[PDB]
């Protein structure tokens, strides 16, 4: 099944079903293109692709042509390059002038396009239109004078976004695309259609006319705050970030990224710790010295040893960093060390790598049929796993199931119960959708973190776990293909539960420490009531909302853009952030602060070099130095074996993620809850 | 067609027919010839092949290349020899340049054209100093155009641009003393690469 | 001349010129720079590069200028083989980090899929 | 406008103001700070609406080749002032 | 690979330290006759410091490179071509050292 | 300008100041930014 | 003195860890229900050696690397790594 096509003379075996485009990538020469994303579905509207196709009069597109049988597609010819010149003084025609103006300077891809590819001089004398702008939201300003009617935003939004929302009205000249009506276009992935968006149209409203991308510089990191853990780009200019954009990885994030993460850089620039403060005698937070406050730090922690030192982490914090707090509070040899979000301890918690991971690939979500989600809402709670599940929804016949909390989805979703006991009735077996599976060949269930927040979260692990042990008595499987998983919406609950701390408060409630001291937890669980009167609680980081005015000593940390730090998605796959503007101030990296605690310390930590850091991550958990690759990973027979013994019973309520609406899914983990950004989107939404 | 400059093709087969004949000459020492658009002839040699082929081109008959132009390293890091030095070269009779290049890195040098041109007396004491590539032979090889103590070959890439020395003036020796650099305002690097294919046929293979 | 042979790795670490705070400290990436999303392109993807490791960039205390004390922060070193940059790292004497070329797997995108008799890929659109 | 800090300091009028407690003002003793008394911002207020008959106009900000690009300013939204973003000269339409 | 005018490691090292005879004889005739302020002693000190800085090499090649860069020294510094503040520079005398142990680098900066 | 006057707009000068340096009106120069990193404040009341 | 984490480096394709691998197929579910409090992690990563880190009190790492070991040599390292 192969074809063999010429593009100017070469050798090409590529098979069926193709495009012209797709033919010629393999060659390296690129047509070019404006209507055509690679990840939306084709639509000639454009017209820029075309080219000749050996000695047929009539020049044809490449987005919709599959090349037959023996095709030279003449991509450097006089007739394409007219075609080509042709179609941009075309486009060029209606297009106000507004290059100054416009936020894609040196991105916008018809610049560019005109610039390598198009005429030199416009014959155009006559008007150009005009189209009213709209009021999209406070994320995507939208510029309609602009728009090339190319129809690259309505294809994403009704195929991926799923929104069915920015639709042309009109024909001609006056057909213009958008909302008709005042529609606040506002879903989660909306910010993916400024950069789907080759023309300067619509573009972000925050990063509206601070810099330009030829003055920005491109740095390379992984996301937090989303447990998806998507490549970005971090543009800066002159130490100030800039933007954030997505970065390809066609496991993770194939050229998305959420709303949340891509508009909370302006959190990293307001209500930030720059400097440590202490503890005053009035009772103040006053801003002191590092070699004050790590020498307080080191004063009540040699008087306070054994098992009253503990410590709560959660939600941005690097797996390197809990190398280093892990380490430090061994050697003073209490393992109290606790996380923000809970997940179950009673079996197998820390141990096992199929309990807690995504053990179905990311990638291997489109290789699926039934897709079972118990407990959160994917639409919120990792908005690109939804992606990801949306196009496997679209491209194959998948179906959906979802158990508790019916929310809209972008699709129709099957819906089975508002109950953590029809887990039990499909694990014993009378619904229907036990017969629905049995008529499937891949299923796989999601059981995402929100879900074990409960009470009864041991009572769901055991009972999705023996219902999944049945599913695959029912369906037969490969090995290779596990089918228990779970997703996350905190990045740092994943590398924690990797690194061996022991998750929920469940040793904070059972022994109170007499020092606890908490690293970037902000959490609406742990306050000064389970606790001892004075208790010496550092904030051991940035953002202060909760742990920060509710603390002792505060030590600034560095964030997601300002560290070389490991972080691990929902698949095992581990990256590094590469700093990209370092933290303001006094404010340094989480390892340095902690390892420079345990010099001032009677401690002696062995890092001197974050190679060393690395080497010791290597020695801790040889997963998370090990980059861009989901490590293969089994034993879900053993952890079956051993949560089978596990007797927990589930209580009737309707299993609710805290992510009901959209309302409250624009303010989580201490930076969206800082920012005036999504102030203004969750202002924008409930109005 | 005035926007084009106009290409007249017997300077491009006379150039031919004589890069031919330098690659018949010298079979063993000449490794490639290249008669490039823009009409000029570039004779690529070996790092053993710059004495006895700048002797040729400079004493030869129909040759008569007698003035050096220039001696000239340019640092491409992605080969195994980085510095491709050139010599250019003049012909007082027949009008014409030859552009030798040859390959070197910084630990396998060249013998140096002193003992056959001494226009390049100089020009080996500039891409010395310039690039780090050593010269055999030469009369006093040193650094002359950076400082008296500049550690370091600035025109590398692997060198940066702002540099690693900056110098201030003291009161405390009296003296003009050397400080590590750091910048009032930083050096805006760009990125000025357009992301689409400018040249269709100088497109590298996949 | 008379040919050598010595069994080493080859070293040019004290003839750079550079400081030894600007070699031990440091980490450079060997990266396939990734497309700039708002463009669809290839020619920045196509070449192998090499930046440094971004060190600090203070404010200038007389109007607010990106004051710094790297000078190989504006460093990018382009190249065209990863094998060609990791023997130019080697041979510099820094620590590297490599990732490889996340090339686009090519997809099933056919014209004819978009309008369907029984699938859920129609468009709406047109 | 030009307005005060309780320090004395002229307001810049993109928003630059220096705190009380900062040690950038010690430039600004025997000296002077400059502030334009032409603020920019409210340089627009006293420019007149343009009512016109065109449902497009066109732009260039008086001279021609003298001002801005001749760009084209829709003018349909009549409850919104269509306004030309290179200068700010405010159009309404007719009706 | 095509080695510099030593061959191997016996007569690099012969060639270094003939270039450190030449300097041992040309440090007092510097400090007398550049009107210096440095102690002799703490020239020949400074010479072997540089030379232990650059001694923890193998390769033949980059030892007769440097022995090529000493010779260019030694030659500006006989002839007086490297003045008082040019041989001065060496000495570092208006910046301390950055601090080797890991809490004045943690305060000291964003120093890795 | 007595025989053709330039043209006169509102926002112009109506006395050219001088070249000024080493005087009390004097230009020095500033940042014409705003503080980009918003501190995080303490609270005015204590925890207990 | 008594122990606080085991901790199991694998390697999932290496013939030197096919004991190791035995093990945890076959007889980790009663190692885990002796000793549900202290946890035993078990860490997997491709082309590395065997690794059995345990973790007592003060810091104490002591390290067993197990490379062509079998499932009674496994299990003996395990029996005098929880004895002391
Ligand atoms: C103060 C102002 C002026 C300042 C002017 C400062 C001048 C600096 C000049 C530039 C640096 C200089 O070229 C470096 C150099 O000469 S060499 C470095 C390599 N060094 C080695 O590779 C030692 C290898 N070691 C051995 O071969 C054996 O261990 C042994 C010693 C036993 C042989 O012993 P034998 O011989 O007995
Ligand atoms: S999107 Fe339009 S206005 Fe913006 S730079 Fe491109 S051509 Fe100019
Ligand atoms: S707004 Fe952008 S993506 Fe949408 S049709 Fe216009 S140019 Fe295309
Ligand atoms: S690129 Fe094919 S029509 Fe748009
Ligand atoms: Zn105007």
């Amino acid at each position: 099944n192969l074809i063999e096509v010429f593009v100017d003379g070469q050798s090409v075996m590529v098979e069926p079903g193709t495009t012209v485009l797709q033919a010629c990538e393999k060659v390296g020469m690129q047509i070019p293109r404006f209507c055509y994303h690679e990840r939306l579905s084709v639509a000639g509207n454009c017209r820029m692709c075309l080219v000749e196709i050996e000695k047929a009069p009539k020049v044809v597109a490449a987005c919709a042509m599959p090349v037959m049988k023996g095709w030279n597609i003449l991509t450097n010819s006089e007739k394409s390059k007219k075609a080509r010149e042709g179609v941009m003084e075309f486009l060029l025609a209606n297009h106000p002038l507004d290059c100054p103006i416009c936020d894609q300077g040196g991105e916008c891809d018809l610049q560019d396009q005109s610039m390598m590819f198009g005429s030199d001089r416009s014959r155009f004398l006559e008007g150009k239109r005009a189209v009213e702008d709209k009021n999209i939201g406070p994320l995507v300003k939208t510029i309609m004078t602009r728009c090339i009617q190319c129809t690259r935003c309505i294809r994403f939004a009704s195929e991926i976004a799923g929104v069915d929302d920015l639709g042309t009205t009109g024909r001609g000249n006056d057909m213009q695309v958008g909302t008709y009506i005042e529609k606040m276009f506002m879903s989660e992935l909306s910010g993916n259609v400024i950069d789907i968006c080759p023309v300067g149209a619509l573009t972000s409203k925050p990063y509206a006319f601070t810099a330009r991308p030829w003055e920005t510089r491109k740095t390379e990191s992984i996301d937090v705050m989303d447990a998806v853990g998507s490549n970005i780009v971090v543009s800066t200019r002159t130490g100030e970030v800039m933007r954030i954009l997505p970065r390809m990885h066609e496991d993770i994030n194939e050229e998305w990224i959420s709303d949340k993460t891509r508009f909370a850089y302006d959190g990293l620039k307001r209500q930030r710790l720059t400097e440590p403060m202490v503890r005053n005698e009035k009772g103040l937070l006053t801003y002191t010295s590092w070699e004050d406050a790590l020498s307080r730090v080191a004063g009540m922690l040699q008087n306070f040893e054994g098992n009253a030192v503990a410590a709560i982490a959660g939600g941005l914090v690097d797996a390197e960093a809990l190398v280093a707090l892990k380490d430090l509070l061994n050697k003073v040899d209490s393992d109290n060390l606790c996380t923000e979000e809970i997940f179950p301890t009673e079996g197998a918690g820390t141990d096992l790598r199929s309990n807690y991971l995504l053990n179905t690939t990311i990638a291997g979500v489109e290789e699926a049929d039934v897709v079972l989600l118990v407990g959160t809402n994917p639409r919120f709670e990792a908005p690109l796993f939804n992606a990801r599940i949306r196009k496997s929804w679209l491209h194959n016949d998948l179906k959906v199931a979802l158990i508790g909390s019916p929310v809209d989805l972008t699709y129709r979703y099957d819906h089975l119960g508002d109950s953590p006991k029809i887990l039990q009735d499909i694990a014993s077996g009378r619904h229907s959708f036990c017969e629905v599976l049995k008529d499937a060949k891949k299923p796989m269930v999601v059981l995402g973190s929100s879900a074990l927040q409960r009470d009864d979260g041991a009572a769901i692990l055991v009972a999705v776990s023996n219902m999944v042990q049945k599913i695959r008595v029912t369906t037969g499987v490969a090995a290779e293909w596990k089918v228990m998983n779970i997703l996350h919406r905190i990045a740092s609950q994943v590398a924690a539960l990797d690194l061996g701390y022991k998750p929920g408060v469940e040793a904070i409630r059972k022994n109170p420490p007499k020092m606890l001291f908490l690293l970037g937890a902000d959490g609406g669980c742990i306050t000064r009531q389970d606790l001892p009167k004075d208790c010496f609680i550092v904030y051991q980081g940035h953002h202060g909302d909760v742990g920060a005015p509710m603390a002792d000593v505060i030590l600034p940390g560095a964030a997601y853009t300002e560290k070389s730090a490991t972080y691990v998605n929902t698949e095992g796959r581990a990256q590094q952030t590469k700093v990209a503007v370092t933290p303001p101030g006094l404010a340094r990296e989480d390892w340095k602060i902690i390892r420079a605690l345990s010099e001032i310390a009677g401690i002696t930590l062995p890092y001197d070099t974050l190679d060393q850091v690395r080497n010791r991550l290597e020695e801790v958990s040889p997963n998370l130095v090990r980059y861009d690759d989901i490590e293969e990973t089994n034993y879900f027979q053993q952890a079956s074996e051993l949560a089978k013994l596990v007797n927990q019973e589930v209580l009737a309520d309707p299993l609710v993620p805290p992510q009901l609406t959209i309302k409250d899914f624009y303010m989580t983990d201490s930076i969206s809850r800082a920012s005036q950004t999504m102030a203004k989107c969750v202002k924008a939404v409930t109005e | 067609r005035p926007t084009v400059r106009p290409r007249s093709d017997v300077t491009h087969k006379q150039l031919s027919a004589f890069g031919e004949y330098v690659a018949e000459i010298l079979p063993k020492y000449v490794q490639q010839v290249q008669v490039s658009c823009l009409d000029e002839l570039e004779i690529c040699i070996h790092p053993d092949g710059v004495i006895p082929t700048l002797t040729f081109l400079r004493d030869h008959t129909n040759a008569q290349f007698k003035s050096l132009a220039d001696l000239t390293a340019v640092d491409v890091p992605t080969r195994q020899n980085r510095f491709e030095i050139v010599y250019n070269l003049l012909s007082l009779r027949f009008n014409s340049r030859i552009r030798v290049k040859t390959y070197a890195d910084e630990l396998t040098p060249i013998d140096s054209i002193v003992s056959v041109h001494i226009a390049a007396n100089w020009y080996e004491r500039e891409v010395w100093d310039m690039f780090g590539v050593f010269f055999f032979n030469h009369p006093d090889l040193r650094r002359i155009l950076t400082d008296y103590g500049f550690e370091g070959h600035p025109f590398r890439k692997d060198f940066p641009l702002t540099g690693y020395v900056e110098l201030r003036y003291d009161d405390e020796v009296k003296r003009v003393v050397a400080e590590p650099v750091e910048l009032a305002q930083e050096f805006r690097k760009f990125d000025l690469n357009s992301p689409w294919e400018a040249f269709p046929a100088y497109r590298q293979p996949p | 001349t008379q040919l050598i042979t010595v069994d080493e790795k080859l070293d040019i670490t004290t003839l750079t010129g550079v400081p030894e705070e600007h070699i031990k400290t440091r980490k450079v990436r060997i990266f396939v720079p990734a497309r700039n999303n708002m463009q669809s392109g290839v020619n920045n993807t196509k070449k192998w590069k090499m930046e440094f490791d971004t060190r600090e960039r203070w404010e200038n205390p007389l109007m607010g200028w990106a004051s710094t004390a790297d000078p190989l922060s504006n460093m990018v070193l382009t190249f065209s083989a990863k094998e060609d940059a990791i023997a130019f790292a080697e041979k510099n004497g820094w620590s590297y980090d490599v990732e490889e070329k996340k090339v686009p797997k090519p997809k099933s995108k056919s014209y004819g899929a978009n309008f369907s008799w029984n699938k859920r890929t129609r468009v709406s659109t047109k | 406008g030009v307005q005060v800090s309780p320090s004395g300091e002229k307001i810049t009028h993109t928003g630059q103001v220096y705190d009380e407690k900062d040690y950038r003002r010690v430039r600004f003793v025997d000296r002077q700070k400059e502030v334009n008394e032409n603020f920019a911002i409210d340089l627009i207020a006293q420019q007149p609406v343009n009512e016109v008959e065109h449902r497009i106009i066109a732009c260039d900000g008086g001279g021609g080749a003298l001002g801005h690009p001749k760009v084209y300013i829709n003018l349909d939204k009549e409850t919104k002032t269509g306004t030309c973003g290179y200068c700010g000269l405010q159009f309404k339409q007719h009706h | 690979v095509k080695p510099i005018f030593s061959r191997d490691l016996n007569e690099a090292k012969r060639r270094v330290r003939e270039l450190y005879r030449a300097w041992y004889r040309e440090v007092p005739n510097t400090v007398h006759l550049m009107q210096l302020d440095i102690t002799v002693k703490q020239g020949r000190d400074k010479v072997r410091e540089m030379f232990m800085k650059n001694a923890h090499v193998t390769d033949p090649r980059v030892v007769d490179l440097l022995v090529i860069k000493g010779k260019m020294e030694l030659q500006e510094t006989i002839k007086v071509w490297k003045q008082r503040t040019h041989v001065m520079r060496f000495f570092h005398e208006t910046e301390t050292p950055r601090p080797k142990d890991f809490l004045s680098k943690f305060y000291m900066g964003h120093d890795p | 300008p007595t025989t053709n006057p330039p043209t006169a707009r509102k926002f112009i000068w109506t006395n050219h100041k001088f070249n000024v340096s080493a005087t009390p009106e004097q230009y020095v120069p500033y940042s014409t930014t705003r503080k980009k990193i918003h501190e995080w404040v303490p609270p005015s009341t204590p925890y207990k | 003195l008594g122990l606080r984490e085991i901790r199991v480096h694998l390697c999932q394709r290496s013939p030197g860890s096919q004991g190791v691998r035995d093990f945890i197929v076959q007889r980790y579910v009663e190692l885990k229900k002796a000793h549900p409090n202290l946890p035993i992690l078990i860490r997997e990563c491709s082309e590395v050696q065997p690794k059995l880190w345990a973790r007592y009190a003060f810091g104490q790492e002591k390290t067993v690397s197990l490379n062509n070991l079998s499932a009674d040599e496994v299990t003996r390292a395990m029996q005098n790594v929880l004895s002391g």
